[PDB]
């Protein structure tokens, strides 16, 4: 609906289908870890034991 | 137990020496208070020895 | 880098770069133009302002 008054004018009204194909276009740069993330990455461990 | 290797206790021997034969045949009933996996520390009873 | 000149030979110039490793460096501007070409290094993409 194009309800709106004030004696304007319209011409060449269309309905066109669109295309879309952008996927990601960018990635995390390098992402070097810090000493604390390296240290906290080794908190949970399991020892393989021999009885 | 190879899943979470823990080495629970089955029992304890007492070593025979040349100078403790008499004092070992004298004792029985061995009251024990140990720590359990759940409901940790408590008295678990009094039972005679096994030999 | 850049080009520095002292039309009369006088006191030095102090260059302080602070991006990751703060550097100390002083040059002697000659009567003509010579370039200095001091280095630095960025370190996370989430760090502070680089201040030259």
């Amino acid at each position: 609906t194009l309800i709106g008054s004030g004696t304007t004018y319209l011409d060449n009204l269309s309905i066109t289908e669109l295309n879309s194909t952008p996927e990601i276009l960018d990635e995390p740069e390098v992402k070097i870890p810090t000493d604390q993330e390296i240290m906290d990455a080794h908190k949970i461990y399991f020892a393989d034991l021999n009885f | 137990n190879p899943s979470t290797g823990n080495t629970y206790i089955n029992g304890m021997y007492f070593a025979p020496t040349q100078t403790n034969k008499e004092a070992l045949d004298y004792i029985q009933k061995y009251r024990v208070e140990a720590t359990l996996q759940y409901s940790g520390f408590k008295d678990i009873g009094t039972k005679d020895k096994e030999m | 880098s850049g080009y520095s000149k002292d039309p009369l030979t006088s006191n030095s110039i102090i260059v302080k770069i602070k991006a990751k490793e703060e550097k100390t460096d002083y040059l002697v501007p000659e009567q003509g133009y010579t370039k200095f070409s001091y280095e630095f290094e960025t370190t996370e993409k989430d760090s502070s302002n680089i201040e030259i």
